[PDB]
């Protein structure tokens, strides 16, 4: 194991072997699992000399060794990734995408997915190298499953980071040529590559309803209702991002969800033991909830009423703020005959108990439900009778404690309805 | 309405 | 993953 110091006098050479076994041991520094000294190189002003390496064509193991090198650098912070940029690596890396040996060719890969991964302005200078193209052409064949598992799980991971960071969002163009080749890994066997590409599609889809119909108009929901329902959760997290940015769009692009059977595979979502998945299911249907009231009709048909109630009734206090979302956005455009199924499953009990959480905007939302829920009774006449339901279940004494509250919001809406439906 | 997040 | 960078 090299120092810093010996490391420079064998770079500083000028022999050629000499430089590669200097190389390669900063390599191997630079691959420690206990801190690497990264900025000790750095400092050093190794980078562009690490980068001249790459060029060499002739010494196909130098431009390995800096490759190398040179991604572990760029895998640190957002200064050390850009003094790797600003050794002139970007367009050099992008010449090593041709290189005939796979393993130079791959690390090039990997240092191009490190660097677009920095944010947006690193992954659009990428591209503005014309990094996509040659990329690309490494994965024209016409069966996936010939290319080797690691070389094929790199250049997903890669993609996916030249779709990510919005802020600006990727150039559509660039999107646009991307796509076709993201569904394709979208549709292959492999966990590692299914996971990258549903992450790439959940960033693709996180954005206005423009780019949620590039990707929708591509076909891919199918196959991302398919992998929602995979064992695997590093596959589940991503597909279920993805299907819960489509249903923010229009509610044409929220049929196609539910058209592909999405709401099937709910009742072990609304469940599931991860929180957050449990947290990101009630999101997506708070959000299918705000649709058409035949899309509410859908909900209502798969069962997944007295699942809200459930989770509503007891989950992570986070999860409890989607469910009351989805309820509002339920009473807002759902028929009488909706809300009267609602309060038949038994919503009025736990919509009550959350009146005494102390963050204001979940008591806003509820008092906003039932009042919506008011409203439905006003039409049927029974208006007095839902008032008793909630003054048996201890509601009516906590609306009367948030008439005293500070936020002026649930200042008037429980006055409001202590005024029309209790005095 | 959605609640884009 | 959902990782901005890999280190090798």
């Amino acid at each position: 194991n090299w120092s810093v110091e010996d490391i420079v006098k064998g770079i500083n050479s000028n022999n050629l072997e000499s430089q590669l076994q200097a190389t390669q041991a900063a390599r191997k520094l630079l691959s420690r699992e206990k801190q690497p000294p990264i900025d000790n190189i750095i400092r050093a002003g190794l980078i562009p000399k690490f980068v001249s390496f790459l060029g060499k064509t002739d010494c196909s193991p130098i431009q390995f060794e800096s490759a190398w090198a040179l991604t572990n650098i760029a895998s640190g912070t957002s200064e050390q990734t850009k003094a790797v940029v600003d050794g002139g690596a970007i367009p050099a890396f992008i010449s090593l995408l041709a290189s005939p040996h796979a393993h130079i060719s791959e690390q090039a890969v990997w240092a191009l997915g490190n660097i677009a991964g920095d944010g947006s302005a690193f992954r659009d200078l990428v591209i503005k190298h014309g990094a996509i193209d040659p990329l690309l052409a490494l994965l024209a064949v016409p069966d996936l499953s010939t290319l080797a598992c690691g070389y094929l799980r790199n250049l997903t991971w890669t993609l996916s980071n030249l779709c990510r960071n919005k802020n600006p969002a990727p150039p559509l163009d660039a999107v646009e040529q991307i796509l076709p080749t993201l569904v394709r890994l979208l549709h292959h066997n492999d966990p590692e590559v299914l996971a990258d590409s549903c992450w790439a599609i959940s960033y693709l889809t996180d954005g206005p309803n423009e780019r949620i119909e590039m990707v929708v108009k591509k076909g891919v929901v199918p196959q991302l209702v398919k992998l929602l329902g995979a064992t695997e959760l590093p596959i589940v997290t991503p597909a279920l991002r993805a299907i819960g940015n489509i249903v923010t769009g229009t509610d044409e692009q929220t049929q196609k969800v539910i058209d592909a059977g999405a709401l099937a595979v709910f009742p072990s979502l609304l469940t599931n033991p991860k929180t957050n998945i449990q947290k990101e299911a009630t999101w997506t249907m708070s959000n299918i909830t705000a649709g058409r009231q035949d899309q509410i009709q859908q909900v209502v048909n798969h069962g997944l009423v007295p699942f809200l109630v459930g989770v509503l009734s007891k989950a992570d206090f986070k999860t409890q703020k989607e469910a009351a979302w989805a309820i509002t956005n339920y009473t807002s455009g759902g028929t009488v005959e909706q809300i009267v199924y609602l309060v038949h499953c038994g919503i009025i009990e736990p919509l009550m108990n959350l009146l005494s959480a102390k963050d204001t905007k979940i008591i806003q939302v509820i008092l906003d439900a039932i009042s919506n829920i008011f409203q439905a009774a006003e039409k049927l006449g029974e208006t007095e009778k839902l008032s008793i339901m909630i003054e048996e279940c201890g509601g009516l004494d906590k609306i009367e404690a948030l008439q005293r509250h500070e936020n002026e919001s649930v200042y008037k809406a429980s006055l409001n309805l202590i005024e029309k439906y209790f005095s | 309405g959605r609640k884009t997040r």
